[PDB]
Order: C-alpha cells, then structure tokens, then sequence
C-alpha cells in the first residue's frame, strides 16, 4: 500500500511560524484524501487536531490549520507554543483504508531552565535476605532532559550493575530519570561510601549514602 | 464525559490470537466509527481497521484473513480480535473514534492496551520498601520510595495508600536489564506524616494478576 511520508522532526522557539508536511507516495493528496492530523503527547496520549475537511475540534486552538500545499497536505501551526511540543501524526484516507504518517516530533525551545532534585535510596532489608542488593537514584524536576549519571563506591568509580533510563517528561513539563546500581549482599557489607553523581548542564549535584 | 476504555490480556505467545474489547462512554456506537490503530516501539501509528456506524468495516489490506472487528452496539463495545500473532506484532494498540461530518477527526483515543509477542514466560515483580538513609530533621519534608523489581512484560501500576496520595508522587520508567524490566516510584510526605501514620505503596501486574502492598517502615 501507499507510504505517506511526514519530516522526521521540526526544532522551533516559541511564537514562531512552522509547516509540517505530509506526502503520498501514489501520487498528489488531494481533497479526497481527507486529510486529518492527530497530535500524541508524552504517556502515550493522543487526541484529534485536525480533521477531514481542514475541521478543528472544539478546544483545539485556531493556530492549527490544515490544508493542502500544491501536492501535499500541511499542518501550520502559527505561533508555536510550548505546550506544542508533541508528536505530530497525519493520516491519509485511500477509497477503503487509512494510512498514517511516520510522525513529525515537534520541540520548542526557550522553555525555563530548572536543575536536577536527586534522591538516593539504599538496598531494602527484604533484599538483603535474598543476597541481591540494588541502590536507587532518584532525578527528578530537570529542564533541559539531558543528564548523565556516574557511580562510586568509596570514591572509586564502578564498572558494572549501573543502568540508567532515558529522561522522560513529568506532568509539570519538566524530566524525570532514575539510575540503578546492582549489587552482591557481600560487595554492599565491605564498602561504606556510596554517591550518585548526576551532572546537568556541566553542573553537577550529588547525594551520599553511608550504612 | 466520553471515554473509550481497553481490556486485553497482554501477553501472546508467536501463532496465537489476540482479543481486545474496547467499553465506550458518553456516546453511542451507532452514531460513531471506531478504528484500531497500533504503535511499535521503533515505529509510529499503523491503521489497521475500523468498524463505521452502520456495522460496515474496512481495513489494511495485508489484515483482511487476520483482522476482524465487530460489535455489539446495545452493549456499547466493540471486539478487536487478530490472530497468528509474530514478534513484529509487539506494539501498543488503540481504539479511536470518528464521526461523521462535522466530527470527521479522531478526537477521543483510548489509553492503549500493550501487547508483547514472546516466548518468555510471566514474571512477577519483587517489591522492595525504600526508607530513607539518615534520620529525618525535626520538622522537615521526607522521600519514601518502592522498588518494582524483576517483572515481564510491561505494564505495571503503582499507587500510595490505594490512590489517596497524589500530589507528591513520582513514578520512573523502566529498565531492561537482560530480559526483565525494574522500575521505580517515590512520595514526598511531611515528618510529622511519617513515620507517625503509614505510607503504603501498592503494585499490580496486571499480566501476572499479582497485587502487593509494602508498607514502607524505618531503616
Ligand atoms: O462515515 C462513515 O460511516 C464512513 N465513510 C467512509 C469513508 N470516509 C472515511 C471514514 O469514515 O473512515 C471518508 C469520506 N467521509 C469523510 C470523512 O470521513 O472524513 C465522507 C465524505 C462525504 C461524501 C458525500 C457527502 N454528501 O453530503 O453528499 C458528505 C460526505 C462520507 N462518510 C460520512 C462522513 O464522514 O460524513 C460516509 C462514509
Ligand atoms: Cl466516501
Ligand atoms: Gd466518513
């Protein structure tokens, strides 16, 4: 079947003009095409923007007008606005089936800078008795979602049992994370210092923990 | 006041069926077409069909002699049933509706119901209090935390004290270490909150149908 093609991702700052596109492989869209476009936002939530004859649901902003340029249909958003950011989907109607696009992800600069909360937890006692032991490290409320996390054991910089999630946005906007550290019952007896590094922006921020 | 609301199983061995009911709320079956749209982790949305107002359907036409949907109008559901399921069928599946004109665009979605397609067996997850390390300072703010270990497949629901704590809540997403996901999820409370009166979290697997509760006690 057919393949409608949409940009990959569209970078803007806030109250600026943006296009996003959405082509068929077949041939021109057209209005028989009935073009809609649905907008997905973090936690896997999507709701209707745009619909088949270039309709705007009640409450969806008038900054979102669909059309058709030349031989494409477009989604123009005029004045871009934070809460924007999102996940941009169009879809095609071909006589007897849908056919979405890929997605154009959508990110508007310029947003408040804000620093990482840490909070690093120790091994439970309910663990320990099944000789495991894992240490959780907590990031929260940080713009921009980028973070890199280093462990030590004493000052010293651990290797292995460190795995960290990629920065997901929080209901206020801003990102969250956490980092593990996996652990032996007896590695966890030896040591005394614990520290979760988190650096954010070249800065960085730690939390100590000591048995 | 409109709602589309999904109950399916999760987990589907490779060649087997998958059935997925979705409830709507707030309008009716009769006036609204419902399609089924999926999302695979390293993909974006595939239409797979959809069933109209008047009982009439249409889907992708790779799904004809795999796909079927139907519904029972009286009821306010509709049945999405796909069977010969592989591992490329591994994806988050959700109804929308659609109108008619004036309503021509898929304003309500459900919530989404995720499938996994594996030969892994369920695992159900060990839950793990977190106490903070020092001792609280007298008149202060305290972070409790639940460590959700060692579970497939995805999803797994975490509240405090059955849903009353809201407010200073944080759940992370999860991590993949070697075949089994962990996730966490911490509260902030006043001292005078805890260790005073009892902060419990309470997690469920709902593709294991285990339901744990931990009360989170001093170190
Ligand atoms: O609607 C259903 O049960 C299923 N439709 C199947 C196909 N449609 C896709 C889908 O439904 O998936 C695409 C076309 N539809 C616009 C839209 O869906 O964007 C409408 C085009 C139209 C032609 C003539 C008149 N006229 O007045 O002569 C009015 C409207 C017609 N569909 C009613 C409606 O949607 O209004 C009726 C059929
Ligand atoms: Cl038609
Ligand atoms: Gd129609």
């Amino acid at each position: 079947q057919a393949v409608v093609t949409q940009e990959s991702a569209l970078t803007t700052s806030p109250g600026e003009t943006v296009t996003l596109t959405c082509r068929s492989s077949t041939g021109a869209v057209t209005t028989s095409n009935y073009a809609n476009w649905v907008q997905e936002k973090p936690d896997h939530l999507f709701t209707g923007l745009i619909g088949g004859n270039n309709n705007r649901p009640p409450g969806v902003p008038a900054r979102f007008s669909g059309s058709l340029i030349g031989d494409k249909a477009a989604l123009t958003i005029a004045g871009t606005q934070t809460e924007d950011e999102a996940i941009y989907f169009c879809a095609l109607w071909y006589s007897n089936h849908w056919v979405f696009g890929g997605g154009t992800r959508l990110t508007v600069l310029g947003q408040p800078k804000s620093s990482p909360s840490v909070t690093l937890f120790p091994p439970s006692s309910e663990e320990l008795e099944t000789n495991k032991a894992t240490l959780v490290c907590t990031i929260t409320d940080f713009y921009p979602g980028v973070v890199t996390v280093d462990w030590k054991v004493d000052g010293t910089p651990v290797t292995q049992g460190m795995e960290t999630t990629q920065p997901s946005k929080q209901s206020n906007n801003k990102y969250m994370a956490s980092s593990y550290l996996t652990l032996t019952a007896r590695a966890w007896e030896r040591h005394s210092s614990y520290s979760c590094q988190v650096t954010h922006e070249g800065h960085t921020v730690e939390k100590s923990l000591s048995p | 006041q409109v709602k589309l609301q999904e109950s399916g199983p999760g987990l589907v061995q490779p060649s087997q069926s998958l059935s997925i009911t979705c409830t709507v709320s707030g309008f009716s079956l009769t006036d609204y077409g419902v399609h089924w749209v999926r999302q695979s982790p390293g993909k974006g949305l595939e239409w797979l069909g959809v069933i109209w107002s008047g009982g009439g359907t249409a889907y992708t036409a790779a799904f004809i002699s795999r796909l079927n949907i139907y519904k029972d109008n009286s009821k306010n559901q509709v049945f999405f049933e796909m069977n010969s399921l592989q591992a490329n069928d591994t994806a988050m599946y959700y109804c929308a509706r659609r109108g008619s004109y004036p309503y021509n665009y898929f304003d309500v979605w459900g919530q989404g119901t995720t499938v996994t397609v594996s030969s892994a067996k369920t695992t159900p997850p060990s839950v793990y209090p977190l106490a903070p390390g020092s001792a609280a300072q007298t008149n202060s703010m305290v972070t409790l935390g639940c460590l959700v270990k060692g579970y497939f497949p995805e999803p797994v629901t975490v509240t405090w004290n059955s849903g009353s704590l809201s407010s200073g809540v944080h759940t992370f997403p999860a991590v993949l270490q070697s075949d089994l996901y962990t996730l966490s999820s911490s509260v902030t409370v006043p001292s005078s909150t805890w260790p005073s009166e009892t902060v419990t979290c309470n997690v469920a697997h709902p593709a294991s149908s285990t339901k744990v509760d931990k009360k989170i006690v001093p170190r």
